[PDB]
């Protein structure tokens, strides 16, 4: 892939902004380019058990 | 789209949960189901790069956990067509 | 039903001693023995939910004691229809 | 007899040693030999249980000492009928 | 295809570079290189937004050790229709 | 509409962007794009006086911190006829 | 050309990565890949003397830090014509 | 007829032509670009094979280093792409 | 010229440079370019037993340590004519 | 559906609320009430692998606290086809 | 390939040793041997830059220790039309 | 044979003597007597590798004794076939 970076411009609007849906924003942007981490971790159905 | 992502695993419990990862998470189309050897198996998907960048990145941090985890998560954009022959 | 569970054993003793406690402990239709390559020998069955849940903890339980025994196993619940030509 | 007898090791020679004292032990019908990979070789045979058991310890027996040795070698008493289709 | 990406380079082989990075990168199409004037120079391409994206990510990645480097280097996802027929 | 909106910024992705900005704040037509030379760049619109305005002041907040920036950023109520040929 | 670039990794993640830095850097056509056995995979290019030089060096910067990383490299510029056969 | 690129980028057309006289003696090398990029940017693009445009571009920077304004860019191209080869002069 | 000179290595990588070897040495023609499994691969050649010789000795010097390796240099002068049938 | 599931209970009156409350927490079918003899009486009803488990399960919890309460709870995936399911 | 090397040493053995390394590293053509005197012997090759290049590395790689050894080895990458008379 | 022994040395007393030593030594075809200049003089000798090898072996081991002596005695078993023209 090839996605945002920090000298990119026009794209700044959702980076802090809580998302709703599918998440494909990296983590590192909101960690180095926003001030607090994200409020909002996807789950999944894909649970882990054990016998 | 041609944007090109596939990921090996050491064992092929993540490689098939992770390829209904890849279909669930995006909308992308897979192409290849590879036995490379040695425990190595890789699931290649084809798809848009933001759909394949989306796929990818939810079933690589879906996939730690189930079987002996990933080998590797890379993804090229835009492959050159020569290396279509050798998909 | 259309519920898929399979399991990953290293070496084909496991495998199949996995597989018999898969269909005796609940009546789900196997569909796949696949080797892949270099000992990993993985066992894939069709049927209902629950029914594959319930052969699935059998079979885990009872493959941790038996050669090499269960390397990698986990459940899909509702596999997309694209992936049967990725079985 | 229904029973299901079987062995596997590393190395073919193992194997032979042990598909051979599987058809000198007990009268049980051989079924086949299949290349696990990675060196794992797999023998399966079929007798009825008290001659499957007497085989397959002989088995261990005379294989343990050749080779890498038995790695995994168990015995199933009642065999599910699916089963078989998969081996 | 309708997502469009454009960057200056205070010189015309960042340019060039910069749209090199753009084709290895991603599926883009150049539409546009456009003198400045007095050593900016600007590239403009077509593509996916995702495309786009990672494109023009790649290129001010592998831009700032070229010459005086990277100047600008922001993108659009929805161009509007007029624009293009002054472009 | 008559009245003209004119903007001057450094290279012409600043004022591409002003100019999508400005655009879709109001409705105006885009008049012309003109290289005033040593990386100025400016960007004509004609339409009415409240909608060029409020598309002035948009272009001129959105594309304050694109690359080098604005340069100037001022209106005209009622451009006069000999004008024109220089439009 | 037919001076012989190739490439020795661990994984399908960096072969094709590692093919993709073979089509980016220089002229050079991949003759072809190649699943060694035991997990290892090698690609076989061929090109012109710096062509190749130029594409193993993307290879191996771009390939040792994904997934287990390169193993080996090499770069035949004469293959003898009686070792075309081999490949 | 090699389709490796290359360029020296300056500051100043007197570096400039120095190069490109550097590219054609050190290397086998054709001559594509002489461009003005505008306020005493020049730019010479030429073409050929991988190596010799390498060892041309390496000869030339070394050599117009210093004359007049001296350089300002010798990044050597890998591989221009088919769709990249109509904005240089198709 | 009958004789053999043949060559195992891990990785195709030591496989490949030491046929080079084998072909830039001496007379030879390589028969088999052979995957053992898990990474093994063997190189043969035939010709006389001193053109052998020699090629072996090259494909040595350059292959113990190039790439993962070299496992054993080998050298055949009298492949008897049941052996052929396996070659 | 075919899976077993099955409950007993000291005194019937615990039996006949579990019935009604495996005809009511799912939709299986009764299709055995059997006095044990001594005041043990048995109920077994069939259903799917989920539709067992939440009727069985959680299905004698006013059992416990009703009358002399439960004695086993029971449940079985894939009975035996050919003997038992007569009975 | 109209690139030059060359490479003279003392002594005809490393002259002509360091010509089958030229002729076996890269593509090359052996244009000339001469005889500069008092044992100075001088090799001419042409072909392409990077063959060149490769070629006269492993010519030097050869001779440094045959005789008495290497004394001088150079390239002209382009030489003027008016050299090829030197030969 | 194809392979070519050849040994220099001060003079031709010792050149003459280790020719002498040459076809005492084994099979081989004395092809090239040649005047390097300022002393040095180069016996060049056709045939099989091995008998170059003992011819080589012979001549050196016969040459330290007379005049100056051994400089180089070098071996090759396959020159391209470029070289010998040139020879």
């Amino acid at each position: 892939q090839a996605n945002r970076s920090l000298k990119t411009t026009g794209n700044e609007a959702s980076t802090c902004r809580t998302v709703t849906g599918t998440q494909y924003m990296g983590a590192e942007v909101t960690g180095q380019f926003c001030q607090d981490k994200p409020k909002y971790k996807q789950p999944i159905r894909a649970s882990v058990t054990t016998t | 789209g041609i944007a090109l992502g596939m990921i090996e695993t050491r064992g092929l419990v993540p490689a098939i949960e992770a390829a209904d990862a890849m279909t669930k998470a995006a909308e992308v189309r897979l192409i290849g189901r590879e036995f490379v050897g040695g425990g190595y198996v890789t699931v290649l998907v084809r798809g848009e790069t933001g759909a394949v960048n989306a796929a990818v990145r939810a079933g690589a941090d879906a996939c730690e956990r189930v079987g002996d985890g990933l080998v590797a998560a890379h993804i090229i954009a835009r492959p050159h067509r020569e290396v279509e022959p050798a998909l």
